[PDB]
């Protein structure tokens, strides 16, 4: 039925956005990373972008390459890219060069909308500078924050479009008098949003096009926020389908390990591995090993991120997560 | 006749106060599976229970 | 001019009465709950302690190793300390076999089950006759237990503004009362005091900045924060594990985090043992580490002593 | 009314706004310590922006519940 691995993503043509998110440190770069890499390596073809709006920088620290604005290709990759850009570090630079200020803070979601048509905007600039076009980008969703609500925006501002006139028709002597000393503009050019952001939406409602996998360490603080996750993203009406539980110590059989506390997390982890299971049994579950150190650099992000395909077996490929020391 | 707003608007609101003092007898640690599927449980009732407060209401505007 | 970084003031302290423990997640709620008690039995033996627990899981009896009941019995081995566990939930469920303005307004429910323990607690105190000068709370981990100290402010928002069919106005203005005389009390940072257990990690140092902001709400006293399970790695007899070195490194980046954030606070740091802690025995030797801080260097032994 | 109404529900939520978008370009990580300081004012300005929202609301039926 539903495989415990991405294979089924990582092999699909269809899909053209990916969006991978998790707060707390359970690995979600690592795993945008991952998930990219064995994309690229999969489909050959295709040209592949993977993007963050993280200000930390944090696929440069991951594959240890300076990335920045300017889509850069991996450096021992091929049609894997990396780009790290901030919206915010933007926005403050877009107008920045009054009333289409003090309307944002008050309608929930244009903020988004806005940071992420900026990011938008950046790539398709790339494509033309460089005249490639890109088939599938991947998202390393920021990590606080609901980055993209925005989603939510469109049958909200027709709350206000229905609002903003059914007081500009109940009081008509007065809406007629009501010389509205600001034109159309507002009710006309925040009316244009809810469809530059209505098309965006309906290619990220697209089973088919885009989904999201999230990310999390196999406690109960995680599942939690997890949990929560995928509810915001079930009410955008996204696509959830996958969840890699990171940082698993399968110690249950391990080499060298003799070791009395490493023993007792394990425990724990395999009882909320099981409930997951039983919560989600339509998802992907995909477990991944927790390695001795850090994994940076393509050479190892590739060889942890393999198991994202074909699942990986304690037993055989337990060295395997040994040639990362 | 009073059914709809009052055998409803009870039936639930009973029927959520009745699985609430149920969710609190399990351990949301050894049974985080059913937990969770009750909670989600709870967060519609909460919904459903909160728009029979305006079909209730906007009557009294209607 | 710096405060002591345990909870030494607070186990000596003669004033306090109630003394709440909570901390979502598996980070030693339970544990811290069972040593602030025992340490403050020890420290003042001619008080009476209660150590009362309302999870359904029965833990006290599974950290002490010996069967509580909803009879207040003694900690064998102890003197003044008496664990009891009871379930509310049920027992508020009974008497009621409607709720309807429970359920709509916000805090009844809590307020309800709080007041339906401390009735079976001063029953205790009569059939024992025996008077308990300081109880702790092992703070339910789900759900906000203690919310009803809003009940008193809201119920008024709600009264000049709307509405036998009118005995329910009557036996609800009997009610902000019970809670008012209450949380008049929990809101007295000499009688009561809030003890907040956490692991250091992120989502868990979130979690109790929640807390502490909900608790700072309801007007209730945070003053310490007791972060369990931490390594200290480099302290140990040699350097063996790496993925675990690893850790440590990160706890220690948000210790120093957390100092930053909370300098008015007593940031207690409990170090992580091999194996469970469990028993008297156990609960005891770790429990002093919440008086006499914790020293990675010549303690290093203490904490494998455990099992 | 119109100089606290305004001048007040103003400054605020833009001063809020203008808070909430310099949160989101530190790492609730590395910074954890401002992260949080930030987090614990934008929940006042939350408050206190909700409650002009009610000052500005009582003094509207408060000028047609008296002429
Ligand atoms: N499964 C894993 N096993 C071992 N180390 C991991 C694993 N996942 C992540 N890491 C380590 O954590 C670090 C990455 O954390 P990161 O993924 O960037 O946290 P976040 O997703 O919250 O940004 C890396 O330096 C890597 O060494
Ligand atoms: N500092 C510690 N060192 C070693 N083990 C600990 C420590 N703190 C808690 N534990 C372990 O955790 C378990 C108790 O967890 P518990 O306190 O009941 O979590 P919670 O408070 O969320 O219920 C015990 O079985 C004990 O072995």
């Amino acid at each position: 039925t539903v495989e415990p691995n991405l294979h089924s993503l990582i092999t699909s043509t269809t899909h053209k956005w990916i969006f991978v998110g998790g707060k707390g440190g359970v690995g979600k770069t690592t795993s945008s990373c991952s998930i990219a890499i064995q994309m690229a390596l999969s489909q050959p073809n295709k040209q592949f972008l993977l993007i963050s709006t993280d200000p930390a920088h944090n696929l440069s620290d991951a594959f240890g390459e300076k990335f920045g604005k300017d889509a850069r290709k991996v450096t021992g990759m091929n049609n894997l890219s990396c780009m790290e850009i901030d919206p915010s570090a933007a926005l403050k630079d877009m107008n920045d060069m009054g009333a289409l200020a003090d309307l944002t803070g008050s309608i929930p979601g244009i903020d988004e909308a806005l940071s992420f048509m900026e990011v938008m905007k950046h790539i398709k600039r790339q494509e033309q500078d460089e005249g490639e076009t890109f088939d599938t980008v991947i998202f390393d969703t920021a990590p606080t924050g609901h980055t993209l609500r925005f989603l939510q925006l469109p049958n909200t501002l027709s709350k206000l479009l229905e609002k903003f006139g059914e007081i500009t028709n109940k009081l008509g002597p007065m809406l007629n008098s009501f010389m509205g000393a600001g034109n159309v503009d507002i009710s006309g050019k925040l009316n244009e949003l809810k469809a530059n952001v209505e098309t965006i939406r309906q290619q990220f409602t697209d089973p088919d096009l885009t989904t999201f996998v999230c990310v999390c360490i196999s406690e109960f603080l995680s599942l939690y926020e997890t949990e929560r996750l995928i509810q915001e993203l079930i009410s955008y009406d996204m696509d959830v389908n996958s969840i890699i539980v990171n940082q698993l110590l399968f110690a249950e059989n391990d080499q060298e390990h003799n070791c009395k506390r490493c023993q007792a997390r394990w425990k724990m982890q395999k009882k909320y591995l099981d409930q997951i299971d039983e919560l989600y049994e339509d998802f992907h579950v995909v477990k991944m090993p927790l390695c001795a150190g850090e994994i940076r650099g393509l050479n190892n992000l590739t060889k942890f991120s393999q198991f994202l395909n074909k699942e990986y077996n304690p037993i055989t490929d337990g060295k395997v997560i040994y040639e990362l020391e | 006749p009073g059914n709809e707003l009052s055998k409803k608007y009870l039936a639930k609101v009973k029927e959520r106060h009745e699985l609430k003092e149920f969710n609190n007898s399990i351990s949301a640690q050894d049974n985080y599976a059913k937990w969770t599927k009750n909670n989600r449980k709870l967060d519609s009732l909460d919904k459903e229970i909160n728009n029979l407060k305006d079909e209730i209401q906007s009557e009294n505007k209607a």
